């Protein structure tokens, strides 16, 4: 530390919680972005970014696609609690990343029952649910980084 | 995302949606354009070839009459076979990067040509495709092998052997590993036996052309002239089809590219075409 | 897996590529020189630009 | 979707040919075992035959079916004495087979009575000629893959 982000190089100024599942535990490890087969000349930086709506479209790889509002179904959110700095750039490999959703308790966004949606890069916006939506149907005592089972 | 699958972040540095070609082919095995082509119609193939004739022979004493002969033939059946390859594509990806589209077609064509040579020689048949020509043809000629003689030497030595046989030879049909190994296993001189290494000899051996077909297998060399041994009947030629009306591609943005041909094989001299396996 | 059937198991011609991003890069070296030594010795200046250019 | 039928993609098991009837002995006036009935190895139609039944088309080679069913001739439909076929091409053992002609259980192929023509998949179906010679069990409507005693 501090501000490091490499140079030997441990903080890493980004902490993302592996929230263990419920009724038998479930995990999923941080996913890389690669198009088809496994990345050559390093695998680059993660497809997943803390505070972003992604969907796996490949087994060990995660990519773009945004879950459309209307008729309640499961997760594929992979919201991870926001890190400090780098919040409109995504998060780079060598910082803390995970996936949270799908058979486990998740990280929520938005304070009260008033919710809106998330951009990929780590920013939050307002917006009503009318062609896209993020996160489960609101419950009592739901704030940012709170544990909803979905 | 913040990147497509990139190494660094676009937001930090670097912009562009223009990107160069990365896709490339591996393992050529052409022999169909080398061979002659025919049209065919019909849903199965029957071929007839002539066997040896039954004539009389007199190794001792000539004054008598040789026994007469008549044209005797043996049959082969060839069912149609289907040669294909499929590609799953993402149109958004294709339109943005740019060359992928051109690469896919030219690769599919090469790929059809490649698979066809493999089944025709042999590459595991399930009794649903053209017969395994490589098996049926003449065994290993022990005579060529001078006992403890170089691999490259074997390929030179074999070429002449086919000329003694009275079968046309224009060219060497060898396996890729056997050819490399043949080049590497040369005498005690830098100069190779086919011709020196200051001449281009990568693609020619014995002063005759080299045809690389895969699945002719290691330690085997087959001399022939390709046109003569076999002939290629084509039931339907190579055609691409592209489908966004297929069930699983429709739902998605994805487009499915099929590349296929339906082929058949004729054997004009499957009862001959010399081959050897090194015993050296 | 090479052709052996039609619309059971089919072989794939499919080739895959990923995009990677390259930043602009710098190769550089600096040489520090004092004018007095350089001025009296006389070829040092010229020697230093060529030797530096080559070195990097 | 997509289902093979015949041609070495159907498994018909194995059945014993020394079961039922009188059993002859090993002798000549046989014929060769191969895939194809005038074909060559790895190229032959095939019924729902396993062990029992195989009809010469050209040459003195056998594999299942194929031969005009207006007239059956050659002495029975040919049966195997003291080797049991280990393929499900009908016969295609890869040896010269010594055959017999005692009453001996066979495997049939194709719907309806054989008194017709040949279908080029390795089956019998009804042709323009009727009241032609039948095979094995009579008085009884035969179907595709029936077990007949000759």
């Amino acid at each position: 530390p501090y501000v490091r982000l490499g140079y030997e190089g441990i903080l890493n100024g980004a902490h993302d919680i592996d929230v263990a599942g419920l009724n038998g535990v479930e995990q999923l490890a941080g996913k890389f972005a690669t198009i088809g087969a496994n990345g050559v000349k390093l695998a680059g930086d993660n497809g997943t970014n803390a505070v972003g709506l992604f969907r796996e479209d490949l087994g060990d790889m995660v990519n773009a696609s945004e879950k459309a509002s209307f008729y309640f179904r499961g997760g594929e959110y992979y919201v991870n609690i926001s890190r400090t700095s780098l919040t409109a750039a995504g998060i780079a490999a060598g910082d803390e990343i995970t996936c949270d959703a799908d058979g486990k308790m998740i990280k929520f966004t938005g304070t009260g029952k008033a919710l809106g949606v998330v951009t990929h890069v780590g920013e939050y916006r307002a917006g009503n649910m009318y062609e896209k939506a993020t996160q489960g149907v609101t419950d009592t005592d739901t704030f940012i980084g709170f544990i909803m089972y979905v | 995302m913040s990147q497509l699958s990139n190494q660094e972040k676009e937001y930090l540095i670097s912009k562009a949606l223009e990107t160069e070609e990365g896709r490339v082919a591996l393992a050529q095995a052409m022999a169909n354009p080398i061979r002659v082509s025919l049209d065919y119609q019909g849903v199965g193939r029957k071929l007839l070839v002539v066997d040896p004739l039954p004539q009389g022979a007199l190794p001792v004493y000539d004054k008598d009459v040789d026994a007469k002969a008549f044209v005797i033939s043996k049959r082969g059946q060839v069912p149609d076979q289907v040669i294909e390859g499929d590609r799953i594509q993402v149109p958004t990806f294709e339109i943005v990067s740019y060359p992928q589209v051109r690469f896919s077609q030219v690769k599919e064509r090469r790929f059809n040509v490649i698979d066809r040579a493999q089944q025709r020689a042999k590459a595991d048949i399930m009794a649903v495709e053209d017969a395994e020509i490589f098996s049926l043809l003449e065994g290993a000629a022990t005579a060529v092998n001078a006992v403890t003689i170089s691999s490259g030497g074997l390929q030179r030595a074999a070429l002449t052997k086919a000329f003694q046989e009275v079968e046309k030879h224009d060219l060497v049909v060898t396996k890729i590993v056997m050819n490399a190994s043949a080049f590497a296993d040369i005498r005690a001189w830098g100069q190779n036996e086919f011709d020196p290494v200051t001449q281009h000899e990568v693609l020619q051996t014995g002063l005759f052309g080299h045809i690389w077909t895969a699945d002719i297998l290691i330690s085997k060399k087959v001399p022939q002239n390709t046109v003569y041994v076999l002939a290629d009947p084509e039931f339907v030629g190579v055609m691409p089809i592209r489908q966004d009306i297929q069930v699983i591609p429709a739902d998605k943005p994805e487009e499915l590219r099929l590349g296929w041909v339906i082929y058949e094989e004729l054997g004009l001299a499957v009862v001959n075409s010399l081959a050897i396996a090194k015993i050296s």
